[PDB]
Parts: structure tokens; sequence; C-alpha cells
């Protein structure tokens, strides 16, 4: 609730300009806020909508975009090392810190749903931290793991009143 | 309750339920002087018993054993329903198979109906009755002659049949009101060979009306207080699964009539799609009301002690 | 019936007499209910003495269940065959009052079943002398109570009867006032919708009368 009371104070500071182009800041946000939602089609539609003059002075802009591409594709793999090849100043950085967290979670929706057995390997480079997960996942979240062969087996987990509105229509 | 139940039973002033119960004289004299079923002759459909009525014919079908039992129905008419009032035994005498009525029960009818209009009783003979022990509710050969003979003169009349064996071996009532048609006029053009099985070799010289029943307020008020086993079988009664058959079978002539209107409104002036939508509408409306039993007996009896 | 037998010969009977005609109670079978018993002089004065081992055991098989037993059977006396069966039988319908699907689980923990046919086999015999109604169900391992008798009552639930019974008529009062407002709604719809329709049949039929003539 408390997010979305700042989702839509954005929204309009773009619609009123005083020439049809505001602010560099105000263009970022809004491009870094539809790759959270994962609305690529708007997102899409807003980096063709920024001024070409404009596109080249900020090259924080263009540091959007590239994340923006791999997202596009659904690389998995790839959109963890783009978010990290620039640097992102602290008035746009928690953005991107909860955008790295939404599509962690997303990979990880994906795979028991979508798999059921992947290498090691690949299931790491989609959840993103092949560093500690490789021996915390075996006791804790009880999916069974074979060595040697890296294989982990993902496992699954007031009427009163409408109806009598449906009879006094049809009645009627 | 408060002013929301305060004018919903009224007991002062007749409810809607007890608005059958008041003869209107003058609305009588002009349909009978109209006479609406004489350019028509599928006028008539419907055939709305009271309950002492139905009450009465039962028992009397039943007293007679295997011996047939006849008797008059007072009654009125409404738009194109028949409404049974009342009922009154004749003193006949009869056997298995035939009940005639020779001289006493002529001079009863008479002597019945003036005694009635001492004490009240506003409705004229609307109908007569008579049981078919053991052989089905239908009209035989004598049966269509004399049925012509009372509906030629005194236009409106409808024949009663029921069936006490029946009745008793099965637990729910075998009744049956017919009309028939004049003589020699409409001729109508798997169904023939079970139509004559269950009717008589007349199945083409009458029709059989749809019989519906009603009964006034004080009378569900003391149905309901008799006995115990009414409102347990109301609060446990399992609607959509009693009568689910006859439902399917709604939906399927539904479907028929469907289809038909269809065919109509692409091109005898009956607006088969209004009826259509009105039988899908009622039974409609049944389904809903058995669902709303279930919510009501969910809500009363599963929502309690956590 | 049965109890009344034995409360007539316990009217005035005390000491180690009244104690033994306390076992015979709990090895009579058709005895489930000691309700009346339980208010006669043996509450007045039992808790002194060497016989206030049975008046615990008396107030155990009316109230407590079998493994209310196990925890304090060093103090309560030694129970005869007879006995046990009995005091297995009424935890039956215990978790029957509770639950009205007993798991396998349940019912081997508390009674000290090990052998699953032999628990089916008490199970079965407590059906026949209809303290509780059900049918086993070996594929899902549960026991499905139709219905169980009322074990004996204190003075400490009879509060939760009226807490219960009090929220069941708030339940039904809530279920006829629904039913009104519904009923009203309904009718007022019908009401608006044959006064829309005879409000347009009417202004077609002046529009009409005015030129003819």
């Amino acid at each position: 609730f408390s997010f979305k009371k700042l989702l839509d104070q954005c929204e309009n500071q773009e619609l009123e300009a005083p020439g049809g182009i505001a602010t560099p800041p105000v263009y970022g946000q809004l491009l870094a806020l539809y790759l959270l939602h994962n609305d690529m089609n708007n997102a899409r539609y807003l980096w063709k909508r920024i001024p070409p003059a404009i596109k080249s002075a900020n090259s924080e802009l263009g540091g959007i975009w590239s994340v923006g591409q791999r997202i596009w594709q659904r690389d998995f793999p790839g959109i963890y090392t783009t978010i990290n090849a620039h640097q992102w100043s602290e008035t746009v950085q928690p953005i991107m810190e909860a955008l790295r967290d939404a599509t962690r979670r997303r990979a990880f929706a994906l795979v028991s749903q979508a798999y059921t057995s992947i290498i090691a390997d690949d299931f790491a480079a989609f959840v993103g931290l092949p560093v500690e997960e490789a021996v915390k996942g075996i006791l804790e979240q009880g999916w069974q793991a074979d060595s040697t062969t890296r294989m982990v087996l993902p496992r699954k987990p007031q009427q009163l009143a409408r109806l009598t509105d449906y009879v006094a229509f049809l009645e009627n | 309750a408060q002013k929301t139940w305060e004018l919903a039973n009224n007991m002062q002033e007749a409810q809607s339920i007890d608005e059958i119960y008041k003869y209107d004289k003058k609305q009588q004299q002009e349909i009978l002087a109209a006479k609406p079923w004489t350019k028509d002759h599928h006028y008539f459909k419907y055939c709305k018993i009271s309950a002492l009525a139905l009450l009465k014919m039962v028992m009397h079908a039943r007293s007679g054993g295997n011996l047939a039992v006849m008797g008059l129905m007072l009654g009125k008419v409404d738009g194109e329903t028949m409404i049974i009032m009342d009922s009154f035994a004749l003193p006949v005498e009869g056997t298995e198979t035939r009940v005639n009525a020779q001289a006493a029960a002529y001079e009863y009818m008479a002597a019945y109906i003036e005694n009635a209009k001492q004490v009240g009783r506003l409705e004229n003979a609307i109908g007569w009755y008579h049981s078919h022990p053991g052989y089905g509710c239908w009209l035989s050969g004598i049966n269509v002659s004399t049925q012509m003979l009372n509906q030629q003169f005194q236009e409106p009349f409808v024949a009663v049949v029921i069936d006490p064996t029946r009745t008793i071996s099965a637990g729910k009532v075998n009744l049956g009101a017919f009309r028939t048609y004049p003589k020699g006029y409409k001729p109508p053009d798997t169904i023939p060979l079970n139509k004559i099985e269950d009717f008589g070799v007349h199945c083409k010289q009458y029709y059989a009306l749809e019989v519906s029943y009603f009964k006034s307020s004080l009378d569900r008020k003391l149905l309901e207080l008799l006995w115990n086993k009414y409102w347990v079988n109301t609060l446990s009664s399992s609607s959509l699964l009693t009568n689910a058959d006859y439902t399917t079978g709604q939906v399927f002539d539904l479907s028929e009539k469907l289809e038909q209107s269809e065919a109509q409104l692409g091109r005898k002036s009956e607006d088969k799609l209004a009826k259509a939508t009105r039988d899908s509408c009622k039974t409609t409306i049944e389904a809903i009301h058995g669902l709303m039993s279930q919510v009501i007996k969910d809500k009363l009896f599963n929502q309690i002690n956590i | 019936n049965l109890l009344e037998q034995f409360i007539l010969l316990a009217k005035g009977t005390s000491g180690s007499a009244l104690t033994a005609l306390i076992s015979q109670v709990l090895e009579a079978p058709g005895v489930y209910v000691f309700g009346e018993l339980l208010e006669l002089a043996n509450v007045q004065e039992l808790a002194e003495g060497a016989n206030a081992a049975y008046l615990q055991l008396l107030n155990l098989f009316a109230y407590g269940t079998y493994p209310d037993y196990i925890a304090n059977k060093e103090s309560l006396p030694e129970l005869s065959t007879a006995q046990q069966n009995k005091l297995k039988h009424l935890t039956i319908v215990s978790l029957a009052s509770r639950m009205k699907c007993i798991p396998y689980s349940v019912l081997l923990k508390d009674l000290e079943m090990r052998n699953l046919r032999e628990l089916e086999d008490l199970i079965i015999e407590a059906v026949y002398t209809d303290i509780i109604q059900g049918k086993l169900d070996q594929r899902n391992q549960l026991l499905e109570v139709d219905f169980c008798i009322g074990r004996d009552i204190r003075k400490k639930d009879i509060n939760n009867i009226v807490k219960t019974l009090h929220e069941w008529c708030d339940g039904c009062e809530a279920v006829l006032l629904g039913i009104e407002q519904q009923v009203l709604r309904a009718n007022q719809y019908k009401e608006n919708h044959n006064r829309t329709q005879q409000q347009v049949e009417a202004e077609v039929t002046n529009i009409k009368k005015t030129l003819k003539a």
C-alpha cells in the first residue's frame, strides 16, 4: 500500500512538461520502475519516446536500457551481469536493489514449475547466487540433491445477496 | 422484525397466497359471456386443484378399495387456468370397472349444490372426477363420450382421474386432468406405441392439462405446525438431488424449444422465443432456490462452533 | 437403568463394603456414565484414608481418559482386564466428541496399542455396545464417527454448553435477519420493474389518444 502511493506520484509528472521534455532523473525513474513491474512493452516504448539528443547526453539512461535489453530476452544468467556493469548513484540505486530481488524470486518460481530436474550449474545461474545455496538447499528446503551428476529435484509444497440478485433479474 | 415483517404478513388482510380464494362474480360473468374457449381449442392448459379438494378426492378414491367411485368438483376459471376449490362425493354404487350413477346421484347433485349455496359457497360445478383402481389415469371410450357430452353443453368442464392403488403403492398421488375435442373436429395429423400403451385407443381425441396444487396461508401454517417432521424435512430437504432428473429433462426440452424458436425467428403466431425464455427463467429460478437453501443450511449448521 | 440398581445398594454402605461396590460398577457392562453415583456420600467424605485411591479411580472413569491414567499409574490402583476395556472405550468416545474423523495414529498412541488389527477389534466391540456409531476406513486410516454418547458432565463445562448454544441462537438470528432483508429487496425490485413497465405503457397511450379525433 505504501509502495503504491509512490508509484502513481511519478506517473503524471512526465505528462505535464513546459516543453514536452521533463528533467533527466524523471525519465530514468519511469524506465527503471517499468522493469520492476515486468511491463516490457511500455518500457520499450518509453525508450523510443526519449529524444536522441538527451539520450546521448546522459549515459545513465543508457545503463537502464542495457539491463532492460537482457530482461527482454529473458536472459536470466545475463541480467545479473548487466545490473553490475555500471554504477548507479544513490538516487536511483534503491530501485535497482528491488529489481534484482524481483528477478531472483521470478527465477525461483519458474524453476520450481517448469522444471522437474535441473542441473545445479544452470539453476545457480538462474537464481543468481552460485555462492552458498549449494550446501544450504539440501537440508533446509528439503530438495534432494545428487552430486557428480548435479541434478536438483524441485518438489511441490454474503452469498445470499448475490443469489437473490440473479432471481430478481431473471423473474423481471 | 418491526416495520419489515409487520406489513409482510398483515393477517388482518388476505395475503397474495389467499388471493385465489376470493370469488369475483363480475369477472366470472364477463369471462363466461365472452366465451374465449370457443375460438381456440387448446385454450385451457393449467388445472389448479386446492389442497382440500385433492385430499377429499384422494380419500374418496381410496375408500372405494378396488371399486370405482365418482363425484363432482366445484370451481371457477381464470385466464387459461381451471381452478378447483372443492369437491363432493356422490352416493353411487359401482364395480371394479364400471360406475353408472343411475338415479340417486342426479338428485344428490342438485340438492347438495342448493345446500352449499345456503352457507356461502359461491362456486359452481366445474368438473367431474372418477377413480381408476389399478389401471392408470386415462380416459376410456365411454369416459371420452361423457366428457364430450358434458363439454358440448356445459362448456367449462375438466375430467379428473385418480388411481388409489398406485397412489398407495408408490407413496405419491396419481392424478390426471383431461379435456376433450369436439365430435369429428381437429384431427391434427416411438411416440404412438407408448401413447396407445399408457393411454386408451382415443389418444388423439383428448388432451391432458398440467396439474398444479395450491394452499392458503392458514392451511400452510397449520400443516407446517402439525408435526415436527415438516420443519425437519425443510432444513434437510436437499434439493438439486431429489429431482435432478426432472431438471435435466427440463433442460432437454428447453433445448428443443430453443431450436424451434431459432427455426421460427429466422423466417401459428406464437412467439416461441418468449415461451422458451420463460421456461428457462423458471428452471434457473428453481436451481437458484435450491442453491439458496443449501447456502442457508451451510450457514446455519456448518459455521457454528468453529 | 442399571446404575440405579447399584445406587440403591450403595445408599447406606460405607468403608470397605462401599468401595467394593464401586469396583463392581466399573465392571458391569452397559454402565458408561457414572453421574448419579458421583453425587453421594462418596464425594462428601472419601478424600481421607486408604479408600481415597478408589475415589480418584471413579473420578478418572467419569471425566478422565486412558492417557490420564498412565501419567498417574503409581497413585491409582491396578485395574482388571474388564475395567481397562471400559476405560479404552470411553477414550474413543472422548476423541469422537472432539473430532468426527479420528486417525489411527491418535488411537494407537492414546490406547497404547501396537497392532492395527487388535485396535480395530476394540473399536468394533465399542460399536456393539452402541456407545459410538460409525464405519472404519482402512485405506485412509480413519474412523468416521456418526454418533457418540455424551460422557459425564461437571460443574465447569456447563458454561461451555451455554456458550455453544448461545452462539447457535445468534447464528439462527443472523440467518433470519438476512432472509428478511433479501425478501424485502426482491419485492422492491419487483415493484420497481412493474412501475416502470406501467409508466411506459401509460405514456404511449396518451400520445395515441390525442390524434384520434
